[PDB]
């Protein structure tokens, strides 16, 4: 049992579960149709990918997941696309006019108009489980559906699901993808009202993926695509535990329990390696050490922040593929003899481990190099409150002069809510500091 | 997805006819409404501004509007006169010789029911309408005033679309006619409570370009809207064709209107190439289509859109030296303030091409000027007695003045704001 | 110690069920004072109209009564 649901909102959040199914795919050999030809208990099972897939009486795999947004054109794609024949159209919601970057639009004006439609698709599939885990939530900070949409719907799952638990991965705005001046007001409001609903949530910096893609992958320009594909091999990375078996294998709910030391401070800096290109791959074995070094650099981190000037709550290695713990130890203990990592000094300095066997997969076509080992880092680190504060002056020198309020107050919105959400987020800034500060 | 579109007047159907005859030739459309082109991309879109009749025929979602006849027979005899829907044009007899009260309150609202009654035809229709946009100028009679009284009407009907003008504001070198800053300040009245975007198309500029730099030595009035039909396609581009950008009127509007008044746009375009060579010419104050010096003030947005195959990454790289080398002219208290769009697709008769859109507090420059010759006429009462025979008092008059004037101090007040 | 583990299973069950009522309540609050001031916003904006309709009306009644 133990399945989990994924919901993908707006545009960002449908793209890039796009990237991440198609990926799964490769992973567990199910074709496009559905079919998995190893999978010879038909019609059932509990291995390990039935997690993430259901199997009907036909031998089909499905994922268990929904796609939602206001307006239909991306999801159209999905309707029309290579892998539309995967989805049950039930799982595709779409409406008709979009929240035009507007949270006020996601949250009341437009989204209440959909919203129950979706939570009864939602449980058609909780129905089909016998062990529901919990939910997968993918979305922009910076959309107005992404932002307001996803807000809502985090209460009314608080409401009908308890304290079940709710993971986030959302994507943080850059200035340069960035499509709106607004995307500061919709981020503080939706980390306003997201913040009691949400168990855990990995932040993925725009910024940081676009420079990951010209430095290593030789990309002048990169496209949407590019990003989607680098960040769906890092949420592989997370949910492999889930979906392969092994004895090695450590469960992502137990690294839940080190990586949230209180119910707010829950925002886990992520660091991804190698990513390298084809052309450079050829006659360069990279070992576990060099792979180990670059988590601890700072340019392959999914949020731009410096560790070396903060301290460290957790820090939690996931390798996959070729790789055995005599050289994880020998890494580590370099890596322990040459760098700055301080940790707080209520909380034990040793790094949690684990190891999945099934190799790392890349999408025919692509600009990743296959490799034989990859590792992915979280740690919680104080650093990463520096992207708080990156938000907040921008927020404030906006709202100084109530630059586009009237856009929200004209859908029904107070101040109130601006000043209360403001507010909420300095009391953030000072947990993240009170954390770091020695006992007495 | 749909528009729907209206013209007013004769200033205000002679550039729309330009618009239509331009986005069809853009679009592969002849003048019988048949797709004869060469390339997925001009369909894809195509609903937005044209419905599909049977035969895959393709007719523009267009109102034709006058109080003067005939108008309508010059439309009907141009290029493109065939392919508007006949039921589509609403034309009176009496005409309104260039009185706003006329427009507005006496002949107009006469007419103005069956003008709304093809227009809510036209929108029951429509899958998904975002919303209108009216071309007209501002100094005549029927385009100013019952446009504005259309305006007034369609938000009562329509209060959630988005409501957008393309309007021309009057200038002594093109026109002589002596009571035009009247009809203009009593149009603007109207202008900053009921619509979300106008395009301040000056006509004083327009002169000056095709003097100068065209070298045109008497230039007729196919030479100034030459230029507003390449302003006006450029600015619909990113709408218009599939491209990187998923985006409706609403949130163009979000992205641009920081203050619900100071919704007054300043248009350019550049060629009268390099990608500097373009950059550096689209932001120089004689390729603006409003008499306004930008480096007299500061910009609260910028919307910036390149036409033609080019790079890029070199199209990034300009834009932040642009913005990096006149950082003094962009408001410190909104980040990120500048867009970008690029599209494949050059206009006709260019490889490459750049439209400008500015919301610059420099605009005041032009409401100063017609505020002037306003107060010249009011303070010796002359020509009133054409509107008060109408039934209008100089109480309105009063208060028009005044409205303008505090739209001019408000682009001050933030034009002198700053961060600390 | 049997009375005490009931006491812990129970304020368990407490906790949970508190937390779904308030965030239950506090929705409901938020989505109704939301409707409430979009209504009024959109009230406000056609009053404006219609006084300019009536406006309208007066001048024309003014320009007959002048002759
Ligand atoms: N990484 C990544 N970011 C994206 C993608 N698509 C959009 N974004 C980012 O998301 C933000 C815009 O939000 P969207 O998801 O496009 O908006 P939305 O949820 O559809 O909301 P509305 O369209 O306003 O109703 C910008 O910061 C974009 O850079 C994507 O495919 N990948
Ligand atoms: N740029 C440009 N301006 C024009 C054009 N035609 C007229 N104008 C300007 O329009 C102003 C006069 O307004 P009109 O459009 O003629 O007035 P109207 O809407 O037709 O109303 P009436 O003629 O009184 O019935 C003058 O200042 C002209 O300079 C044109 O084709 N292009
Ligand atoms: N405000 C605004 N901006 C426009 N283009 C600039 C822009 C491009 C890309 C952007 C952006 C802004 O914001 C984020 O991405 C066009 C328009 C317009 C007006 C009237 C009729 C129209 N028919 C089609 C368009 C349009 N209105
Ligand atoms: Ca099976
Ligand atoms: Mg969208
Ligand atoms: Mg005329």
């Amino acid at each position: 049992m133990r399945e989990c649901i994924s919901i993908h909102v707006g545009q960002a959040g449908v793209q890039i579960g796009n990237a991440c199914w198609e990926l799964y795919c490769l992973e567990h050999g199910i074709q496009p149709d559905g079919q998995m030809p190893s999978d010879k208990t038909i019609g059932g099972g509990d291995d390990s990918f039935n997690t993430f897939f259901s199997e009907t009486g036909a031998g089909k795999h499905v994922p268990r997941a929904v796609f939602v947004d206001l307006e239909p054109t991306v999801i159209d794609e999905v309707r029309t696309g290579t892998y539309r024949q995967l989805f049950h159209p039930e799982q595709l919601i779409t409406g008709k006019e979009d929240a035009a970057n507007n949270y006020a639009r996601g949250h009341y004006t437009i989204g209440k108009e959909i919203i129950d439609l979706v939570l009864d698709r939602i449980r058609k599939l909780a129905d089909q489980c016998t062990g529901l885990q919990g939910f997968l939530v993918f979305h922009s900070f910076g959309g107005g559906t992404g932002s307001g949409f996803t807000s809502l719907l985090m209460e009314r799952l608080s409401v009908d699901y308890g304290k079940k638990s709710k993971l986030e991965f959302s994507i943080y705005p850059a200035p340069q993808v960035s499509t709106a001046v607004v995307e500061p007001y919709n981020s503080i409001l939706t980390t306003h009202t997201t913040l009691e609903h949400s168990d855990c949530a990995f932040m993925v910096d725009n910024e940081a993926i676009y420079d990951i893609c010209r430095r290593n992958l030789d990309i002048e320009r990169p496209t949407y695509t590019n990003l989607n594909r680098l960040i769906s091999q890092i949420v592989s990375s997370i949910t492999a535990s889930l979906r392969f078996d092994g004895a090695l294998n450590v469960d992502l709910t137990e690294f839940q329990t080190n990586l949230v030391p209180y119910p707010r401070i829950h925002f886990p800096l992520a660091t991804y390696a190698p990513v390298i290109s084809a052309e450079k791959a050829y006659h360069e074995q990279l070992s576990v050490a060099e792979i180990t070094n670059a988590c601890f650099e700072p340019a392959n981190q999914m949020v731009k922040c410096d560790p070396r000037h903060g301290k460290y709550m957790a820090c939690c290695l996931l390798y996959r593929g070729d790789v055995v713990p005599k050289d994880v130890n020998a890494a580590i203990a370099t890596i322990k003899t040459k760098r700055s990592i301080q940790f707080v000094d209520w909380c034990p300095t040793g790094f949690k481990v684990g190891i999945n066997y099934q190799p790392p997969t890349v999408v025919p076509g692509g600009d990743l190099a296959k490799v034989q080992r990859a590792v992915c880092m979280l740690s919680n680190t104080t650093a990463i409150a520096e992207a708080w504060a990156r938000l907040d002056h921008k927020f404030d020198l906006m709202y100084a002069k109530r630059a586009f309020v009237h856009w929200y107050v004209g859908e029904g919105m107070e101040e109130g809510e601006f000043s209360e959400a403001r507010e909420d987020m300095a009391a953030l800034e000072k947990d993240y500091e009170e954390v770091g500060v020695d006992s007495v | 997805r749909e528009i729907v579109h209206i013209q007013a007047g004769q200033c205000g159907n002679q550039i729309g006819a330009k618009f239509w005859e331009v986005i069809s030739d853009e679009h592969g459309i002849d003048p019988t409404g048949s797709y004869h082109g060469d390339s997925d991309l001009q369909l894809e879109r195509i609903n937005v501004y044209y419905n599909e009749a049977a035969g895959n025929k393709y007719v523009p979602r267009a109102i034709l509007v006058d109080l003067e006849p005939g108008t309508m027979d010059s439309v009907r005899s141009g290029p493109f006169g065939q392919i508007f829907r006949p039921d589509n044009f609403v034309f009176g007899q009496s005409g309104a010789g260039n009185n706003w009260a006329k427009g507005h309150y006496t002949e107009g609202a006469e007419l103005v029911d069956s003008v709304l009654d093809v227009v809510r035809k036209e929108s029951e229709s429509c899958d998904c309408l975002q919303g209108f946009q009216l071309t007209h100028s501002l100094g005549g009679g029927t385009g100013s005033g019952m446009g504005t009284l259309l305006i007034s009407k369609i938000r009562e009907e329509y209060p959630d679309r988005i409501m957008n003008t393309f309007s021309v504001v009057p200038s002594p070198k093109v026109s002589d006619t002596v009571v035009e800053p009247y009809n203009a300040t009593l149009s603007v009245h109207q202008l900053v409570e009921n619509t979300d975007e106008t395009y301040c198309i000056d006509n004083e500029a327009l002169y000056d370009i095709c003097f100068r730099t065209l070298k045109l030595t008497t230039p007729t009035y196919g030479d100034l809207n030459h230029l507003v039909s390449a302003t006006m396609s450029g600015v619909t581009t990113c709408l218009r064709f599939p491209g990187q950008l998923n985006a409706d009127l609403r949130k163009l509007a979000v992205n641009m209107v920081p203050f619900p008044r100071l919704h007054f746009f300043m248009p350019g375009f550049a060629p009268l190439l390099t990608v500097p060579e373009l950059t550096q010419q689209m932001f120089d104050a004689k390729n603006m289509m409003a008499a306004c010096d930008p480096r007299h003030g500061r910009y609260l947005t910028v919307a910036a859109v390149f036409r033609g195959r080019m790079s890029m990454k070199e199209v990034d790289e300009q834009m932040l030296n642009v913005q990096n080398k006149n950082s003094s002219y962009f408001v410190e208290w909104i980040p990120n303030n500048v867009k970008t769009a690029v599209c494949d697709i050059p206009p006709r008769g260019l490889k490459m091409s750049a439209t400008f859109i500015g919301n610059s507090t420099a605009i005041q420059e032009l409401f100063k000027r017609i505020s002037e010759q306003f107060t010249a006429m009011f303070r010796r009462k002359a020509f009133l007695h054409w509107y008060t025979g109408e039934g209008m008092d100089e109480m309105e008059f009063t208060e028009a003045e005044s409205n303008m004037n505090d739209l001019v101090s408000e682009y001050q007040q933030y034009q002198d704001a700053t961060a600390d | 110690k049997r009375e005490h583990e009931r006491e812990v299973i129970q304020k368990a069950i407490e906790e949970n069920n508190n937390f779904i009522k308030m965030a239950k309540e506090k929705l409901a609050q938020k989505m109704e004072s939301n409707k409430e001031n979009r209504e009024a916003h959109l009230a406000a904006m056609l009053e404006r109209l219609q006084e300019k309709d009536k406006h309208a009306e007066e001048v024309r009644k003014n320009k007959e009564l002048k002759e």
